[PDB]
């Protein structure tokens, strides 16, 4: 029987094959496989025996050349810097992952006891017989607990795991070959972007240092020297991807800056001592409207009930508690203050002590108040919040439809490029969990409402019916030019401004508009159809090439539902499937901004819009234009 | 073909109710970027138009109100302010589509937790009333059943 299984595949007789197959039916690791597959395995499966305990089957870092099943005895799963991570017993299988993913061995396999018997299937035989069929979940275990879970979604991709193991996995699988520069960066991108959710810098940076100084516990001098050197090369590569993702946002993180500065010292010292990192060292040397930073300071007015204000000077990323403290300093008080946002319409929201960087989350005409709780209900809006009482048609009517749309898209692109990718992550998962600003995203999202209410404001302040018809015509044209420039955001903003209750009410204005523009607008309204998950918009945006501004409210929706629709943790492990989905949505934004975009008075107007955002006021103005 | 709308303030549970109806949290991953993300056949087809995550953009809820046929005014029974925000949304519906009567249902979400409840059952009854819970799966399907009947 053992002799039969020791014979080379091409030396096995028909009767040998029949006897082997009968034995394969008792092996539980194969029981989920078909008759067809098990007959093919009968002329491929190799019997392997080793007598000594402590005998090495294979080492961490080596090529995955075999898949194993244990017939008798037990083995230790051994990892550098961790020792025996777990033990596999009779009936268990190992070695699939490296084989299928064409990745290095993530662990060493060492015999636990004397006299162990194995069934082996080598690579080319595994790939033609078992690759698609043997689709068991790969579960890597430490301390009798799952630590990494991988599945066929063709390679096994990470579904869940601990932050440490996920990091270990993505480090080890880095391919340093120059022809794979793009492929390596793409694989790393998910972790590099999403780590702030499950493994903040306070944890990651110490883990990176430890990994950089990790030494192998097996092999000849040269073998150990080579592994450690390539390990270092991999860590540097990850650090480079990590530093590139943050860009200028590193300055906001003292821990990350300290890590990088010390990491550069480490790498440069090692480079000159070992004659290595000749390509990577200079790359690392480089790193060691403008975007608003969290550490930037603002002069912000915080209002009292009697409409007097205190001017505070605090960082953009300051918490509400820090704001309360700053207000209390200048007013010389120690009597329970709360911070409340107030709309132009008198709508009030109490801000929680926990909230950070609230200055940019106000509505267009919103203001910040500080008062004892007893005053909350008695607060009333400021005159400055209620918006203009006279239009500006006499200014922008003299301006070209093309010129206005172009200056809007230019300004919109400056605001859109000010938004860092990580702000989308911070906004979705909650700013307080990161203590980071989303000021650039906040101001860009507010821009959509600014444009919308600009349309409604000018229409509602236009007393003369004839000129009001000229306004509807002009806004429709500005929208058309915006759509041509691929600024879909400002396009939908104008269209929705025309759709506003106060504007759609004006039958006498719409009626007198030429049917050419009636049909143009009706076509724009159909692009807004929420039917089949906004299919009309989604197809429109999909057809377009890179330099484009997407419909931002729908992007915020996608992100919201990705976060709420999916658990961050599954069985106390990071749900990396969720992490990928969020990252994909953020990469969609990156794709939109992958290509650049190709009259001072028009510029000045577009960038200094004064707007009414009080809907009651706008409806009242509408009702007296056309009763 | 039917179109139902979920309305309310943030942190109420609008999105949690939407996902839990169309597919369910945890049992399957939720992809909100595909065609059938908010569509569920129950016999008739229902598209849920949810304002969750877009409350800051009033144009989004208006567009949804325009295309809407059934409406769910949801509040948290652990939040005093959220119950008070429902009056305005009710009025806004009878303005965008310009109608007299509209099929709608009031919903009191998060009914599972009682040691944090600050809003009683009584208040919502005076103004269809349901005390549902998205996470505890209580009355999740029932909310969207009433709207098709109306
Ligand atoms: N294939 C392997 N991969 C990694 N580590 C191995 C491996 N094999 C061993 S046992 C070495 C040994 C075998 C027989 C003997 F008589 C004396 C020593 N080890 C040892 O087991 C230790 C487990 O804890 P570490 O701090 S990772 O260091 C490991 C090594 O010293
Ligand atoms: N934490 C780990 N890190 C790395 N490797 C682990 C790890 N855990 C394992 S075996 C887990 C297991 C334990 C008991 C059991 F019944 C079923 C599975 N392994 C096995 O050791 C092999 C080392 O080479 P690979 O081709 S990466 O496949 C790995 C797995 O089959």
């Amino acid at each position: 029987m053992r002799m039969i299984l020791r014979k080379p595949p091409g030396q096995r007789t028909v009767d040998d094959l029949e006897i082997i197959y009968d034995e394969l039916l008792h092996i539980k690791a194969l029981s989920h496989l078909s008759t067809t597959v098990k007959r093919e395995l009968a002329g491929v499966l190799i019997f392997e025996s080793h007598a000594k305990g402590g005998t090495v089957l294979f080492n961490q870092g080596e090529e995955g050349t075999s898949w194993y099943i244990i017939l008798k005895g037990s083995v230790n799963v051994v990892i550098y810097g961790k020792g025996v991570v777990c033990t596999l017993h009779e009936g268990d299988d190992f070695g699939k992952l490296a084989l299928v993913n064409d990745a290095p061995r993530a662990a060493s396999i060492v015999l636990r006891e004397d006299n162990c018997h194995f069934l082996r299937v080598d690579k080319e035989d595994f790939n033609r017989i078992l690759r698609d069929v043997e689709a068991n979940t790969v579960r890597l275990k430490e301390h009798d607990q799952d630590v990494l879970v991988l599945e066929k979604v063709q390679k096994y991709t990470v579904m869940s795991g601990t932050p440490e193991k996920i990091l270990e996995h993505f480090l080890e699988t880095i391919r340093l070959e120059p022809s794979l520069n793009e492929a390596t960066d793409s694989v790393l991108n998910d972790f590099v972007m999403m780590h702030c959710v499950f493994m903040p810098n306070t944890q990651l940076c110490p883990a990176l240092v430890a990994h950089y100084h990790a030494q192998p516990s097996q092999g000849t001098e040269q073998e150990r020297m080579d592994y450690a050197l390539n390990n270092k090369r991999r860590v540097i590569r990850l650090v480079l991807q990590w530093a590139a993702m943050y860009g200028d946002l590193l300055q906001e993180d003292d821990v990350a800056m300290a890590f990088l500065e010390e990491f550069y010292v480490s790498v440069s010292d090692d480079a000159r001592m070992m004659a290595a990192f000749k390509e990577q060292l200079p790359e690392l040397e480089k790193i060691v409207r403008q975007p608003i930073r969290g550490s930037d300071e603002v002069l912000f007015k915080v209002y009292c009930i009697d409409h007097t204000y205190t001017t505070i000077r605090v960082p953009v990323a300051a918490s509400v508690k820090e704001v309360i403290s700053a207000v209390a300093d200048k007013l010389g008080s120690g009597e329970g203050l709360i911070i409340v946002k107030m709309n132009s319409g008198g709508e009030k929201v109490v801000l929680k002590s926990n909230d950070v960087s609230v200055f940019t989350t106000l509505t267009i005409n919103g203001r910040l108040f500080a008062c004892p709780r007893e005053q909350f209900d008695s607060l009333t809006p400021l005159p400055e919040q209620e918006g203009p009482t006279t239009g500006t048609v006499g200014t922008f009517e003299l301006m070209s439809s093309k010129d206005l749309a172009y200056q809007m898209t230019t300004y919109d692109w400056e605001l859109f490029n000010c938004v860092h990718e990580l702000e989308l992550i911070y906004h979705t998962f909650g700013r307080h969990n990161f203590k980071k600003t989303t000021a650039n995203l906040d101001l860009f999202l507010r821009r959509f409402n600014e444009i919308q209410f600009w349309v409604v404001t000018e229409v509602c302040l236009c007393s003369q019916l004839s000129k009001r018809v000229q306004l509807l015509k002009k806004f429709i044209k500005i929208a058309a030019h915006c759509k041509e420039y691929k600024n879909l955001n400002s396009f939908f903003a104008i269209v929705m401004g025309l759709s506003n209750v106060a504007v759609s009410r004006l039958a006498l204005t719409w009626e007198k508009l030429p049917s050419k523009f009636k049909k143009f607008y009706a076509e724009f309204e159909s692009l807004m159809d929420p039917s089949r998950n906004h299919r009309a918009y989604r197809l429109t945006a999909a057809k377009l090439e890179p330099p484009l501004i997407p419909f931002m409210p729908l992007l915020i929706k996608d992100m919201t539902f990705t976060h709420e629709g999916n658990k961050t943790f599954i069985d106390n492990l990071v749900n990396f499937e969720k992490m990928r989905m969020i990252a994909n949505t953020a990469r969609t934004v990156r794709y939109y901004r992958s290509q650049p975009f190709n009259h001072q008075d028009v510029r000045s107007y577009v960038r200094q819009l004064n707007v009414i955002d009080n809907q009651r006021t706008l409806s009242q103005m509408s009702h007296r234009l056309e009763p | 073909e039917y179109k139902l709308v979920v309305l309310g303030s943030g942190g109420v549970g609008k999105s949690a109710l939407t996902v839990q109806f169309v597919q369910g949290i945890f049992v399957e991953k939720y992809d909100p970027t595909i065609e059938d993300s908010y569509r569920k056949q129950v016999q008739c087809m229902l598209e849920i138009l949810d304002t969750a995550g877009t409350e800051q953009f009033t144009a989004m809820r208006d567009l949804y109100m325009k295309n809407g046929q059934g409406f769910a005014l949801v509040y948290s029974i652990t939040a005093q302010s959220t119950f008070n925000d429902l009056q305005d949304l009710r009025e806004q519906i009878l303005r965008v589509k310009d109608t007299d009567d509209v099929p709608m249902i009031l919903v009191g979400n998060k009914c599972d937790l009682e040691d944090e409840r600050v809003v009683g059952k009584e208040q919502g009854q005076n103004l269809a009333f349901l005390e549902s819970s998205a996470k505890s799966k209580i009355n999740v399907n029932e909310i969207f059943y009433d709207l098709v009947r109306q």
